[PDB]
RNA sequence: AUAUAUUUUAGUAAUAGAUAAAAAUAUGUACAGUAAAAUUGUAAGGAAAACAAUAAUAACUUUCUC
RNA sequence: GAAAGAAUUAAAUUAAUAUAAUGGUAUAACUGUGCGAUAAUUGUAACACAAACGAGUGAAACAAGUACGUAAGUAUGGCA
């Protein structure tokens, strides 16, 4: 006969970074088929709908009244911040860059311009 | 190389088509554009007034119907039920024809059946 | 493309934005089609309309009086039923289908001064089944429609594949046209005044015809189409002519009201009514 | 099998080329892409000569 | 097996340049069986037309009228010749002569 | 014939050109359109047939309606109802429509478009709402100027800005536009056109230009800086161009300092907000307010706290954007600012 | 109304709508929309061809009107 | 009292998705349309997921140039 012994190995899907966990840029938070979890803020979504943090912070799972029937995963820039942040409140942003105190480095950056 | 039927249908679809049949775009001076705007505003207001006059007349007629129905209900239930009887199968007379723009030879018929 | 994830960002203001006004493109589509500056401009009110004037002058009041019913009330239609909350599984359960139907039905309001029945549109359907072998018959049918009505016909294309009828998909089988206002008034007037009287054995329209929520449909054959003035004038250019269905859509809440309205417009009725 | 391979060569005389697949009878391919040697977008045409299928030109200025 | 005429490359009618279709029509006068006349819009180049059979002379649309004569096209076919061919018999004598058959 | 009267009606409700007036009100089609300057084109032109008598009749109809509206307006008392009835009376006037449609609405000439008149004010409001307001709101939302600075905005006035002293060229800045340091070096001038019923003799306005993007290394974030500030400014429907002619040093709570972004510090947003002060009753004369200048931060600004404390309501806004270039150092030297910082190219 | 020289029209061809679930361009971007079944009818038309109709307007605007 | 808007609510992902099955999709990822045919381009790729190795998967950021967009921005092939 024709034996039925063909199958594909389990795709290692599921949450790869849990709530309250600290994350850095690019780290993968969730691997999924389709958008079971949508991206919130400070987080992006890839070709295969992989959720990945865009800034350092703390991972939070939440729900947003603007998008009922939609789960969200996002990154809070501090632990003490509830992630479904108030709508009419200035966005929390991270400058990220550092000032070039070194004279030579400042000179090079000043003299570097685009094509 | 085409058939005479093909030519006939191509002529028919030529009558269909807009190619080589429409005139130039209508370009109006600023003053005439304003004139036209006033014409259209006047006509729109006028038609709105006509529609509202008709609507008011129908409102008044409906009020009259309901007042009469209340009176007849309280005065004689038999006549009220006769009146309120449905006219589901009603049709208009077949000579209540839509008006035409010039009258016929025999204006009115003074005999029937 | 990095992702396929639709998501609309919320706004922080109540101002409605239409981007067709912020785009410098398509300057001539910013004008309304009623604006003399629009290339789509077409004069609408060119002459008085006998049928509309008659309906406004005489038939509105008579229809109001006829359809009056004392202390009437809205009759609600078949709507989706709700699950009784006696079981937890009913919390997020979708509602049930209407009792007798898989589709919801509208409510029927009493006739009042604001909702008297009236004609709203007419649609003519011409499906030449013999066009399956000859595509030019579709063009001929479109010309028949254009000459009878005066409006632009729109093509009809096959959608289903039925072998027994040798009907493929994606082919032009005929034409349709939708009429409103003075043009539908003229079409109905000419029908009643010229064509229907010239039919061999014509008793009227069946009293058991029409969708159950206002609208009456009836057909015409090729010989019947030959009675229209345009065809009779130039018989030579009409070796073959095609029949068509005619669908009159009105504001009637139910079908018998529409039947009364059409009888007012002089449309005979012969069958026994439902 | 049903698809063949082709070497698109840049128009700028820089020697740069990129390779793509194409159907056995598809029309000759030409595409603008980056040329690192000249550092700009330039045109890429076929390198060899291929047996292209013949498609009628479209009836554009009405004939007969 | 089907016959179709080829599709030419459709001319592109740009957004905003698409004009409406106003076919040429004439204010034609249309006379009914009675003396009534209706003005209508027609595409045929015939400004005047009269009808022999129409609404105004149909029993279904004219129930109240007592007398209503009917007529068909003239100078066509062999119509009315079944009467023109027999002149000896003419119109009530035949009605009287058709009293009964006396057959059983 | 109320539209022919001008005893009480403002003179701006009429077409100031005799030729166009005569053509529009002409008796027979003997004249020619003044709009078509070249005679050749005038001969080529052919007006639609049967257009002047229908125009006369439509004019008569609309004028009777306007006369009725004026009759009811002369008896109404509430100012809002008076203004609404005036607008409804003069909205359909061909002369008003001509003037507004085919004359400037920004640098309006008082004798053609007078914004003291309710009808011109209403038509201007409609025109602004059609295009200008939508673009402003789109730019604010997309550039995130609303939540960053103030919770929301209900536009009620048109704000235009310009930089005339810096270079010498004339250009109204489009919202959200990128400007050079040279362009924005000297000072902006504002134009605040109001379209609502506001008491010109009592109302006062303030204007604040703020930058909510100045980097702050203490907490690795941004902060807001008050670029410019004026208080106690009075406008008029037709004379509402703010410039050093129309304000004093007492109105200046923060003299203008230019946009001076730092290298690799990002694109900075300079947002303009216009507020109207409280309007107290039972008191004569404009209600001026004193700003606590020893409390004003000027480098750690908090605009929400400022407006809450002084009971201000925003009615208009504008925005532009700035980024580093070569002239920033020159501007710093010219304004006596310290040499600019240089930040890294990568955001790590 | 005739004669000629020059020129013009007739190559007669579908979409007239940012088209929207007949068939045709399967990758980018910008704008916009909502399918499907089932039911009721309608020339040929029938189970099966094509067209039409089938959930609710409290609140907010502009206009008209008592 | 009435028109015309803006739309809101219920329902729907059962149709459709280039192709199996599963997950996802109306805020559409489905469908129509204007440009376009450009990102189905170039040099560094952190960091993660997965993982014996060898391989595989998502991808921030810097730099060069393109197409679309009023703009915000999107595009390093195809809803996976
Ligand atoms: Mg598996
Ligand atoms: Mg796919
Ligand atoms: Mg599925
Ligand atoms: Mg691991
Ligand atoms: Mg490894
Ligand atoms: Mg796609």
């Amino acid at each position: 006969s024709r034996t039925s012994m063909k199958d594909s190995a389990g795709r290692r899907l599921g949450p790869k970074k849990y709530e309250g966990q600290d994350v850095s840029t690019g780290e993968i938070i969730m691997r999924q088929r389709g958008t079971k979890f949508y991206p919130g803020e400070n987080v992006g979504i890839g070709k295969d709908h992989s959720i990945f943090a865009l800034e350092p912070g703390v991972v939070r799972y939440y729900l947003d009244p603007f998008h009922p029937k939609r789960k969200f995963i996002g990154v809070a820039l501090r632990r003490d911040l509830k992630l479904p942040s108030p709508h009419f409140e200035p966005t929390v942003r991270r400058f990220g860059r550092f000032e070039l105190t070194n004279k030579r480095a400042a000179y090079k950056e000043e003299n570097s311009i685009s094509r | 190389s085409l058939s005479p039927l093909a030519q006939r249908v191509v002529t028919q679809l030529s009558v269909m088509s807009a190619s080589r049949k429409q005139p130039k775009l209508l370009k109006l001076a600023r003053e005439d554009l304003i004139k036209h705007q006033t014409i259209e505003k006047c006509w729109s207001i006028y038609q709105q007034q006509q529609r509202e006059r008709r609507n008011l007349q129908l409102e008044l007629q409906y009020k009259s119907i309901e007042r009469s129905m209340n009176l007849l209900q309280e005065l004689s239930p038999r006549l009220f039920e006769a009146a309120n009887a449905s006219e589901k199968g009603k049709r208009f007379p077949m000579e209540m024809k839509v008006p035409t723009d010039f009258p016929p030879n025999t204006l009115w018929h003074y005999n029937f059946r | 493309p990095k992702s396929a994830c639709s998501l609309v960002k919320p706004v922080h203001h109540l101002v409605k934005i239409d981007k067709s006004k912020l785009s410098p493109r398509f300057p001539e589509l910013k004008y309304d089609k009623s604006d003399i500056r629009s290339p789509g401009f077409k004069p609408k009110d060119t002459h008085a309309d006998r049928l509309n004037d008659h309906y406004l002058n005489t038939l509105q009041s008579d229809l109001l009086l006829i359809n009056y019913s004392h202390n009437a009330a809205v009759v609600k239609g078949l709507k989706q039923r709700a699950w009784s909350g006696d079981s937890p599984y009913h919390l997020n359960r979708p509602p049930k289908n209407p009792r007798g139907s898989k589709a919801q039905l509208p409510d029927i309001h009493p006739i009042k001064w604001s909702n008297i029945p009236g004609l709203e549109s007419v649609v003519i359907n011409c499906f030449v089944r013999e066009a399956r072998e000859n595509q030019l018959l579709a063009i001929t049918a479109a010309l028949q429609l254009q000459q009878i009505t005066g409006c632009k016909p729109h093509p009809i294309f096959s959608k289903n594949d039925v072998p027994t009828w040798k009907l493929r998909k994606g082919h032009q089988m005929g034409a349709k046209v939708e009429l409103k206002g003075k043009e539908m008034s003229q079409f109905l007037s000419t029908l009643t005044e010229i064509v229907l009287p010239r039919i061999r054995e014509y008793k009227g329209i069946s009293n058991q015809s029409g969708n159950r929520f206002g609208g009456i449909s009836f057909g015409l054959t090729a010989e019947d189409i030959k009675f229209f003035p345009e065809i009779d004038a130039n018989q030579d250019s009409w070796p073959k002519t095609f029949g068509m269905h005619i669908n009159i859509n009105t504001s009637a809440q139910l079908d018998y009201q529409a039947r009364t309205l059409l009888s007012g417009f002089q449309f005979p009725f012969f069958g026994e009514e439902k | 099998s049903k698809n063949s391979v082709i070497k698109l060569l840049s128009t700028a005389a820089s020697g740069y080329s990129r390779y793509i697949s194409i159907k056995k009878g598809a029309p000759l391919v030409t595409q603008v892409r980056y040329d690192p040697v000249v550092k700009r977008h330039v045109l890429f045409k076929e390198a060899k000569k291929r047996k292209v299928a013949e498609r009628k030109p479209l009836d554009f200025l009405r004939t007969a | 097996t089907r016959i179709t005429l080829p599709r030419r490359p459709a001319k592109k009618i740009q957004l905003g340049k698409s004009r409406p279709a106003i076919y040429h029509q004439f204010n034609v006068k249309m006379e009914l069986s009675d003396g009534s006349v209706v003005i209508r819009r027609s595409q045929y180049p015939k400004g005047e037309i009269r009808l022999i059979q129409d609404q105004r002379n149909n029993p279904l649309w004219n129930p109240s009228r007592d007398d209503l004569v009917v007529v068909d096209a003239n100078s066509g076919g062999s119509l009315d010749r079944f009467n023109k061919r027999y002149s000896s018999l003419f119109s009530t004598v035949e009605l009287s002569e058709e009293n009964k058959k006396k057959t059983q | 014939h109320i539209w022919s009267d001008f005893t009480t009606r403002p003179s701006s409700l009429s077409i100031q050109s005799s030729k166009v007036k005569n053509y529009l009100f002409q008796k027979k089609a003997s004249l020619d359109p003044p709009s078509i300057s070249r005679r050749s084109n005038r001969i080529k032109y052919s007006p639609p047939e049967h257009i002047d008598e229908i125009f006369r009749m439509s004019y008569d109809f609309l004028e009777q309606r306007s006369s009725k509206f004026y009759e009811l307006a002369n008896k109404t008392k509430n100012p809002l109802k008076k203004d609404a009835l005036l607008i409804k009376a003069e909205i359909n006037n061909p002369e008003v429509q001509y003037n507004f449609q085919f004359n400037n609405k920004l640098n309006n000439v008082k004798d053609i478009i007078d914004y003291d008149v309710p009808v011109y004010r209403h038509l201007g409001k409609q025109h602004w709402e059609s295009y200008g307001q939508m673009l402003l709101m789109q730019r604010l939302e997309t550039l995130a100027a609303i939540p960053d600075t103030l919770p929301t905005l209900v536009p009620r006035a048109e704000v235009n800005i310009k930089f005339p002293f810096s270079t010498g060229v004339n250009k109204w800045i489009e919202p959200g536009e990128f400007l050079s340091s040279n362009v924005t070096s000297m000072r902006p001038i504002f134009k605040i056109q109001e379209y609502e019923l506001v008491n010109v003799e009592k109302q006062l306005y303030t204007v604040l230009i703020v930058n909510p993007d100045v980097p702050d290394l203490s907490n690795d974030s941004f902060k807001t800086a008050l670029c410019y500030g004026l208080v106690n400014i009075n406008l008029t429907y037709n004379d509402n161009l703010i410039d050093p002619r129309k304000f004093h040093s007492s109105n200046i709570i923060a003299d203008y300092l230019p946009p001076v972004p730092e290298k690799n510090a990002g694109k900075q947003r300079f947002v303009v907000w216009v507020f109207r002060q409280p309007l107290i009753e039972d008191k004569q004369g404009p209600n001026m307010l004193e700003i606590d200048r020893k409390e004003l931060s000027r480098d750690d600004f908090d605009i929400r706290q400022f407006t809450k404390k002084y009971n201000l309501t925003a009615i208009g806004a504008h925005i532009w954007r700035s980024e580093w270039d070569a002239k920033v150092a020159a501007v710093r030297e010219k304004y006596g600012l310290p040499p600019g910082r240089v930040f890294s190219r990568v955001r790590r």
